[PDB]
């Protein structure tokens, strides 16, 4: 107990040393309680007044034998040191060390260090500091240096156990100080701000702010746990980067080059003299206002050159040269970009334009498997790590509490007071003010940009009415429920607030009046499922806040560091990233802009901003910075957001009904009295045929026949392209084919009627959909037959022919299971759609109030350049300039904040992070309603956008995910633990794979009697043999990674011969095995894989030396050389992390096929709709020559792109053009009889929003569920 | 956008006919100035004679008696970038049968680069008294009726067979 | 402002040779078609800017009679050093010296001032 306190005197050092010697001649975990940095147990009670802050002997027994000395501060904090002399000089007994220790283990020292660090960080928040503040920087150096000695004089440097370098936080400190020392004489910047992160260790223990412990501890444990997933990620990105290097090396160097060169110039004579873009733009084809030369290809499905240019491989790669598959490193960066889906659509389109549209299979494979699988694996790990921390902290605390308690005149004013309270009652009074709050919110949602004065002033008197009512209701409550009691209510405080701020404006704060909508959630107490969801939200609010605190501290620290490392570069090298020699819209030169860049990296967008920084400040530093930030922010803290939400979804009065009872009293009683007053005043033949049709319609012959017909009808629809009027035979054929297909389907419906019966057929949803589709077909057919077709509305009925593939849905159990899971989730999707729509309506009314009618501008239609406000100050001068000049236009944005609906669309673009930039630039440039936007005149509207993103993206889109995942778990629980995503026969195979994975003792392979054969046995079954072979595989992987664009011919031959000696080695080991293990070699699954890849290697070598020598096909050669990758896929057998993680994917594949099937059907339907509707749009923004909706192929390519939401704003923007200034209603398309390039805005909006929503529900959410289940089964 | 559809090769005597010549630009965004010359040789003769030349806006016809007064323009209007160079033959005679060349001369404008391109389209037509349905729509409606009657014969074949079996079972019971 | 590092004061003896350090620091590569620099003499503070060395596509000398044959270029423009060599300085060669450097695409023109004093 306590009596065990004693001063380490040399004698106890000697008694520890003697014991160690005894242990040596002869030749355990310690008290987590005692464990340093901890409170001394109350079991020991108070310290003798002379023992505090003194080298004392070690308490914990584990160390009692080893050499150590512990010291305790006047706060009972345990500090463990090393008895060994510091640098072979200072001893615990030495007065010099005694003083270092005295200072170190003492509160004031650390407090002052924290103060210093904070001051420094805020001082660095400045960009151009006063000359008299540089000497403060050197002032800070010496304190950090005195820092590092107080600890070192106290506990040593590195050699021992409890020493300075042992602590990982001290490693950070050492990096900071040495970096500073170096930069003192080197061109590098200052990183003295990263040591601010010790605030994170402070929070790892802060008591005043609750639960900051669970968030920082989870933040660190997730980083530790992510190790295996990082290794797998690297392995998988290197395999895909090798594949991509092989298939696309040098392709992004394709350019269109003039065919007639003037004097006697060549592609070499001119390329040795071209410098700027001006002179590059006269020899190569550039689009208007594009930095890079247009790409092209040599195939037929690649991009075309204009007439008079020819495609050629020359010059630099696009995006300053940073976009290419030319070296392994650039291909690895391309694959990481593809994995994080950051602006991938640009790469997807550049690659398809250069190589060909047939190479989309590469992007399909990469995107689905790599991107979705790996990203959800990171999430699955972070989620588990947060859950364990929470659990441990909740039980940790439990133990404590349980151990603690186990041990343990005026009467007139009072007359008024009660009188007011009497009238105040929920059914009559509170229910009234709620309906008035929603009436007021409707009136505020009614404001739009092109308004009159009368309408605006009518809304103003309505606002006066309403705020008057609400302030009146405030003071009644205050007198009944006095000022001591009103504050007791965390809900009534919110009411007070809104009321007082509404009176301030009465006597820019108007945008805070939609938050009274949040009071409509008292009604949510009535509807009990909505109540439960509100309750879950309310419990996760605290953790949300603590995480926001950690998120905003991290973003701050990384923004000072960026401004300090890359700040000046952005100003001194500005003409490299900007033709006008002005700072771009995203830069790191000041603190608000550095903050914005870091926040944009947290939101998932890092490459575009990184190109610019790499151009002004070198590649290495920018890469390290952006990768640090992206990892810690995006891969861990946002996943922690969703992780805390997911855990809050698992942990396990109503006066509305009082009023309902009052109503039952009233409406029933009064009506009854009125009635009383009125009274005062005054052979089996049919059954046999029915059985026969049942028998027919059930047979698998009938089933397969109908399914084949369904697929043939669907495939037929894909031929109605824009080139249908060249294929005349096919169009005739398909008309008559549609005739017979309708006939078949009608016969099917009549057979099903006779077979089943009307009741059974019409109580069934699949049959109802079949009935609807066949009815639309029958109507259209009879209209086309009765002469009066092409009536106007019948074309809309012909577009319904896009719904014919929906018949395939009923037939496939794979699609059925998935559809059923979703339909089971829907009733819990609507309950959160409600809450989220309320939040979004608040934000949208705010945005309307801030930005309505402020996004207009006088542009020059030739370049699309905004006129400077010094020239065109307002609308009236824009029109005056439209009179004299011509190419001038007062033009609004297309997605803006002019009303609440367009606000909702604006917000969807901002939340999905697609098209959010142009909205934000308009917002931060806005001046007033009919004034010209001035560059960054309203800079701090970015804050509006920052806040929406936190509550509309990081909370709303995550709440959807959480509630859907919870519903799936509930479903499986109700089925009894059964999988909800697999079919009956996929479940059998799934049960087999768990058996594959269950480690089972394998019988041994006998040693053959032959001495020789036995010796080879003894060699091959040694463990050194397979370590050696793994090393050889890594060396081969290196030999593949070394290949490059433009390598010499010597390089190709030496690499070829190295791969040849590798093939020989691997074939040799296989043959050695096949003669020692004999027939028992093929009884191991991995051994069979080894054999197959031996074969494919040798065959591939010889075939590629054929397809390069006799034939001249280069793309086949490129594809055959992909067989080599088989040899590096063996780097899985000896890598247990990678193997275990891939097994999770292997056991997820069956469920990941049904989702793929449904996705493909939905894509098909939307593609057919697209070809019908958007085939003849003007081709402005995302719609161009190759990515459009003209053919089935192009449609499917665009749809695969927007399946990740990437570029949906760009595809929808041209479909929003409906008026003559933008489109031409009487455009003549050569070859067709279609007139007009305008689009239908409502159809477009519905199309794209519904498509991205469906993808969110069927692709994103379901993938997350499958991966979360299988990751657990595989790590278990 | 721009689809190159081939002309029809069957003209009815005494009626109107439209000769299609569609020549597109590899890149639709480029800017060009196109004109066209049309030349024709009669069935039976070996010499292509120019019959018309269509410029920026106006149409010039050669003095040929076979086409004068019966050929109007039916292509693109109001632009110098003509991607459709079609013509019309009102009151088709037996003399408008032979081989037609549609010459398309297109001058594209680039940054400091002016490319003079050409392209020739070949169209053969014959003048008949009666329009004939092509075999592709003859064959296919006859084939549409084959599959109707064979599927119907098939279904009622299976119905009868299954019924004489099920009728037996009921009697057995 | 583009970084130009020059000595404010220059100290040479009578009958000495004198080098004149003028070194700019710009991120952009020097393009010879673009790069211009000019070296001015100032006998007095408020007197005229008489050039004696020009650069345009190449090095130009204006053959000034004041610096009979003394002025010589002593820099490497691509190494960002543009110093010049004042051979055999005499008393009459005290004054003020400038090196006006423009390196496009940078739009700011750098300026250095140098006061040479012939102590005797
Ligand atoms: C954990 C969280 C923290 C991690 C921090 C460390 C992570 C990444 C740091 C990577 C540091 C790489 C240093 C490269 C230095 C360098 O400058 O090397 C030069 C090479 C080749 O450049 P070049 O001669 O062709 O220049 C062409 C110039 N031009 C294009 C303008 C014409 O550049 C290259 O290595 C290619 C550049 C891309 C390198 C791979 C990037 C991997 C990204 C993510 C990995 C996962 C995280
Ligand atoms: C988690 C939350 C997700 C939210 C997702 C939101 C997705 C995007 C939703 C809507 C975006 C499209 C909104 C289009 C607004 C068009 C505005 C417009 O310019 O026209 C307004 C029209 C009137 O026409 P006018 O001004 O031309 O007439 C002129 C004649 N004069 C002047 C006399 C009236 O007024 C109208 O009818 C407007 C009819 C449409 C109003 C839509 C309002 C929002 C509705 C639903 C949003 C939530 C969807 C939930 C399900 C998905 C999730
Ligand atoms: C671009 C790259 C181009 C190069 C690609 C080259 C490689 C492509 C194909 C080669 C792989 C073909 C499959 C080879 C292994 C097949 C196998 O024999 O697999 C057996 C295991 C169970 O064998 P066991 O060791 O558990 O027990 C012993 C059980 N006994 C006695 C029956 C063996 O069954 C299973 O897991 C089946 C797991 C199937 C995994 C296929 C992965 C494909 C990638
Ligand atoms: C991008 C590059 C990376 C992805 C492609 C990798 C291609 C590699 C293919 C090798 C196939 C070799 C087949 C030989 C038999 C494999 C076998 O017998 O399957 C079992 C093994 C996992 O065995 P385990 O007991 O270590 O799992 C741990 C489970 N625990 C922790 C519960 C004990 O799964 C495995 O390695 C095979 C897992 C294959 C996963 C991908 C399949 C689709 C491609
Ligand atoms: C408890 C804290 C005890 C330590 C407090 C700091 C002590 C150490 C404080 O050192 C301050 C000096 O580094 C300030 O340098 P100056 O302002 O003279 O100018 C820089 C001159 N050098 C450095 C460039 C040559
Ligand atoms: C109209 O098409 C006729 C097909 O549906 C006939 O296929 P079945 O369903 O008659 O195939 C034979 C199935 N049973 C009649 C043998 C049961
Ligand atoms: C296993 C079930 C398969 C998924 C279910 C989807 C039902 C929908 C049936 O899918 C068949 C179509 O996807 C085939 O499309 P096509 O390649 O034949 O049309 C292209 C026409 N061109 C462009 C070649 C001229
Ligand atoms: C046009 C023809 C309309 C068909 C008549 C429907 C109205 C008649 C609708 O009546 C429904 C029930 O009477 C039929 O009972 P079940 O179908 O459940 O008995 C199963 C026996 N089978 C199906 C094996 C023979
Ligand atoms: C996206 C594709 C991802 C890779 C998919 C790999 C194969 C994933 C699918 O293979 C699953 C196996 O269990 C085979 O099962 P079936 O495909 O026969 O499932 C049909 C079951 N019923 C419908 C007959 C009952
Ligand atoms: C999970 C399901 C994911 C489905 C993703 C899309 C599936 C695949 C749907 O895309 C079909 C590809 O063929 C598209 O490429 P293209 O049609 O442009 O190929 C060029 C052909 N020509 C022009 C040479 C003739
Ligand atoms: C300015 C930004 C960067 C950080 C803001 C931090 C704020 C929003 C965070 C930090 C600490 C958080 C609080 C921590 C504790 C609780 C107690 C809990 O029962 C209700 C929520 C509440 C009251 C949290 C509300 C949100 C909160 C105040
Ligand atoms: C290039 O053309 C010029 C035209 O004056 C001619 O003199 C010269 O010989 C030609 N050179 C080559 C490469 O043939
Ligand atoms: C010489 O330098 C001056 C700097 O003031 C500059 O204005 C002038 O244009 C230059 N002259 C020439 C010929 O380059």
């Amino acid at each position: 107990g306590p009596q065990s306190f004693v001063h380490f005197t040399k004698q106890s050092l000697a008694l520890i040393e003697q014991r160690i010697a005894e242990r040596k001649s002869k030749e355990p975990k310690p008290s987590s309680d005692l464990e340093a940095g901890k409170q001394l147990p109350f079991i020991y009670g108070d310290i003798p007044p002379g023992m505090v802050s003194e080298p004392l002997e070690d308490l914990d027994p584990y160390y009692a034998d080893k050499k150590t000395f512990i010291v305790l501060n006047k706060g009972k904090t345990i500090f463990r040191f090393n008895a060994t002399p510091a640098l072979y000089m200072l001893s615990p007994f030495s007065p010099l060390r005694r003083i270092s220790i005295k200072i170190l283990v003492h509160s004031l020292f650390s407090m002052l260090i924290m103060c210093t660090i904070l001051t420094n960080c805020i001082f660095m928040t400045m960009n151009n500091p006063p000359d008299w503040t540089k000497n403060v920087k050197y002032t800070f150096t010496g304190i950090y240096t005195f820092e590092s000695l107080v600890k070192i004089l106290a506990r040593g440097f590195c050699v021992g156990e409890f020493t300075f370098l042992r602590d990982p936080w001290n490693w950070l400190d050492f990096v900071v100080i040495v970096f500073a020392y170096l930069t003192e004489f080197v061109n590098l910047g200052n990183v003295s701000a990263l040591r601010t992160f010790r605030v994170l260790r402070a929070l790892k223990t802060i008591s005043v702010i609750p639960g900051l412990k669970t968030i920082v501890g989870a933040l660190i444990q997730s980083v530790k746990k992510l190790s295996d997933v990082m290794i797998l990620t690297v392995f998988c990105l290197s395999v895909f980067a090798l594949i991509g290097l092989q298939l696309f090396m040098g392709n992004l160097k394709h350019k269109c080059f003039r065919n007639s060169l003037e004097n006697n110039e060549t592609l070499e004579s001119i390329m040795n003299t071209l410098e700027s873009e001006e002179d590059f733009r006269k020899y190569f084809y550039y689009l208007e206002g594009s930095k890079d030369a247009l790409l092209c290809g040599f195939s037929t499905d690649s991009g075309q050159c204009p007439e008079g240019y020819t495609c050629v491989k020359i010059g630099r790669n696009p995006d300053y040269g940073y976009t290419s598959f030319d070296t392994f490193s650039w291909a690895f960066l391309a694959l990481f970009r593809l994995m994080t889906q950051d602006y991938w659509e640009n790469l997807y389109q550049q690659t398809l334009r250069a190589a060909g549209k047939t190479y989309m299979i590469f992007f399909v494979v990469v995107i689905f498997l790599g991107s979705f699988y790996l990203i959800n694996l990171i999430l699955a790990v972070v989620a588990m790590a947060y859950e364990e921390q929470n659990q441990a902290n909740i039980e940790e605390a439990k133990q404590k509490e349980l151990e603690f308690q186990q041990m343990l005149c005026s009467p007139y004013w009072i007359k008024f007071k009660k009188c007011i309270y009497f009238i105040v009652m929920d059914p009559f009074v509170d229910l009234a003010i709620t309906i008035c709050i929603v009436l007021n919110t409707l009136f505020m949602a009614m404001e739009h940009h092109p308004m009159t004065e009368e309408f605006k002033n009518v809304l103003a008197i309505r606002n006066l009415v309403f705020t008057g009512i609400f302030a009146a209701e405030m003071v009644l409550k205050l007198i009944a429920m006095d000022p001591y009691e009103y504050f007791q209510v965390g809900w009534n405080i919110f009411d007070s607030l809104i009321v007082t701020l509404s009176l301030v404006e009465l006597f820019g704060l108007s945008v805070l009046r939609s938050f009274r909508l949040l009071r409509v959630f008292k009604l949510a107490k009535s509807w009990p499922t909505l109540n439960m969801l509100i309750k879950i939200i309310g419990n996760s609010v605290g953790a949300f806040g603590n995480l926001m605190l950690v998120l905003f501290i991290i973003v701050f620290i990384f923004a000072v560091v960026g401004m300090q490392l890359f700040g000046k570069s952005y100003k001194e090298c500005v003409c490299k990233i900007n033709d006008d020699c002005t700072l771009p819209r995203w830069h790191m030169n000041d603190f608000f802009h550095s903050f914005l860049i870091v926040f944009r990296v947290l939101c998932g967008e890092w490459i575009e901003t990184m190109w610019d920084c790499m151009e002004v400040a070198g590649q290495a530093m920018c890469l390290i910075f952006y990768m640090m930030v992206f990892f810690i922010g995006n891969l861990v803290v946002l996943n922690l957001f969703l992780a805390l939400l997911l855990s809050s979804f698992s942990s396990d009065a109503n006066n509305l009904q009082i009023a309902v009872t009052r109503i039952k009293k009233g409406i029933n009683y009064v009506k009854q009295t009125l009635r009383e007053f009125i009274l005062k005043a005054f052979g089996k033949i049919w059954w046999n045929i029915r059985k026969t049709c049942y028998k027919i319609v059930e047979h698998s012959w009938f089933e397969s026949f109908i399914v084949l017909m369904i697929l043939l009808s669907s495939g037929a629809l894909a031929f109605e392209d824009i080139y249908i009027e060249r294929k005349k035979t096919i169009k005739i054929i398909l008309e008559y084919a549609d005739k017979i297909f309708t006939y078949i389907f009608i016969l099917e419906m009549l057979l099903k009627w006779i077979a089943y019966g009307y009741k059974t057929y019409f109580t069934n949803a699949w049959c109802w959909l079949d009935f609807l589709i066949v009815d639309v077909s029958l109507v259209t057919l009879v209209a086309n037959t009765l002469g009066y077709s092409d009536l106007g509305p019948i074309k809309s009925l012909r577009t319904l022919r896009a719904l014919r593939p929906l018949r395939a849905l009923s037939r496939f159990e794979g699609m059925r299971v998935v559809v059923n899971a979703l339909i089971g989730a829907i009733p819990s999707i609507m309950n959160v759609l409600l809450v989220c729509l309320i939040f979004w309506l608040i934000f949208s009314i705010m945005g309307v109030n801030l930005f309505a009618g402020k996004f207009y501008e006088c542009i020059n239609t030739t370049d699309g350049s905004r006129f400077p406000a010094s020239q065109v100050p307002n609308r009236s001068e824009c029109f005056a300039l439209m009179n004299v000049s011509q190419n001038v236009r007062w033009k609004n944005l297309k997605v803006n904040f002019d009303n609440v609906g367009l606000g909702y669309l604006s917000l969807l673009q901002v939340a999905t992070f697609k098209g959010w930039t142009i909205i934000m630039y308009a917002a931060v440039d806005s001046v007033n309603v009919d004034k010209q936007p001035k560059y960054e005149y309203s800079l701090y509207m970015y804050i509006y956008f920052i806040f929406f993103i936190i509550f509309g993206s990081f909370f709303t889109l995550n709440l959807f995910i959480c509630v859907i995942i919870d519903n799936f778990n509930q479903q499986k629980k109700k089925l009894g633990g059964q999988d909800i995503f697999m079919t009956e026969e996929q479940k059998k195979y799934y049960n087999a794979m768990k058996k594959l994975g269950s480690k089972k003792p394998q019988k041994p392979i006998p040693r053959p009697g032959n001495k020789i054969q036995g010796c080879i046995f003894d060699l091959v079954t040694n463990q050194a043999f397979d370590i050696s072979i793994m090393v050889l595989i890594c060396l081969n992987m290196v030999t593949m990674m070394v290949e490059k664009e433009g390598q010499s011919q010597h390089m190709t031959e030496v690499l070829y011969w190295i791969n040849v000696v590798f093939i020989i080695l691997f074939t040799g080991e296989c043959v050695l095995k096949l003669i020692s293990l004999r027939h028992y070699y093929f009884t191991v699954g991995w051994n069979i894989f080894d054999f197959v890849v031996v074969i494919i290697s040798i065959v591939g070598m010889f075939l590629a030396d054929l397809i390069e020598t006799y034939f001249v096909s280069p793309t086949l050669f490129r594809v055959i050389r992909l067989a080599r990758i088989g040899r590096i896929l063996r780097l899985v057998k000896g890598a247990k992390g990678i193997r275990t993680l891939l097994f999770a994917l292997m056991m997820s594949l069956p469920a990941l096929f049904n989702i793929g099937l449904l996705l493909f059907l939905v894509m098909f339907i939307y593609a057919i709709f697209g070809m019908s509707n958007f085939a003849y749009v003007k081709k402005e923004d995302g719609i161009n020559d190759m990515f459009n909706f003209e053919t089935f192929g192009n449609s499917m390519i665009c749809l695969f792109q927007i399946t990740t939401s990437a570029g949906w704003d760009g595809l929808l923007a041209p479909i929003l053009n409906s008026k003559p200034p933008d489109c031409d209603p009487k455009k003549v398309h050569p070859g067709s009889s279609v007139e007009g390039d305008c689009g239908n805005p409502s159809v477009g909006i519905f199309y794209f929003v519904s498509y991205i929503i469906i993808s969110f529900l069927v692709v994103v959410n379901m993938y997350i569920a499958v991966i979360l289940e299988n990751f657990s089964v595989a790590t278990e | 956008g721009c689809v190159e559809v081939d002309s029809e090769t069957e003209a009815v005597y005494g009626m109107t006919f439209k000769i299609l010549c569609i020549s597109c630009k590899r890149r639709s965004e480029t800017n060009a100035e196109t004109f066209t010359e049309w030349t024709f040789r009669q069935k039976g003769t070996e010499e292509f004679v120019k019959i018309l030349r269509y410029e920026n806006e106006v149409l010039q016809l050669e003095e040929d008696e076979r086409f004068e007064g019966r050929v109007v323009w039916n292509g693109s209007r109001g632009t110098k970038d003509l991607q459709d160079l079609s013509i019309f033959i009102t009151n088709v005679t037996y003399n408008h049968s032979g081989d037609y060349e549609c010459h398309v001369y297109r001058l594209l404008f680039f940054e400091n680069y002016e490319h003079n391109t050409s392209v020739v389209k070949k169209i053969h037509i014959e003048v008949v008294d009666k329009a004939n349905r092509d075999m592709a729509s003859i064959v296919s409606e006859i084939m549409m009726y084959v599959l109707i009657v064979v599927l119907t014969i098939w279904l009622v074949a299976e119905m009868i067979y299954c019924y004489k079996k099920i009728a037996a079972a009921t009697e057995t019971a | 402002s583009m970084e130009v590092t020059v000595p404010a004061t220059l100290n040479v003896l009578n009958g000495s040779d004198a080098r004149l350090p003028c070194t700019f620091n710009s991120c952009y590569t020097v393009n010879h078609k673009q790069f211009s620099l000019n070296w001015t003499y100032q006998e007095c503070n408020n007197c005229s800017e008489e050039m004696f060395l020009q650069f345009r596509m190449k090095i130009i000398n204006l053959k000034l009679e004041r610096f009979q044959d003394r002025v010589e270029f002593s820099g490497n423009p691509s190494k960002y050093d543009v110093s010049v060599m004042l051979r055999n300085v005499q008393p009459e060669d005290e004054g003020i010296y400038n090196c006006y450097i423009m390196n496009p695409p940078d739009r700011h023109r750098g300026h250095g001032k140098i006061h040479l004093q012939v102590l005797m």
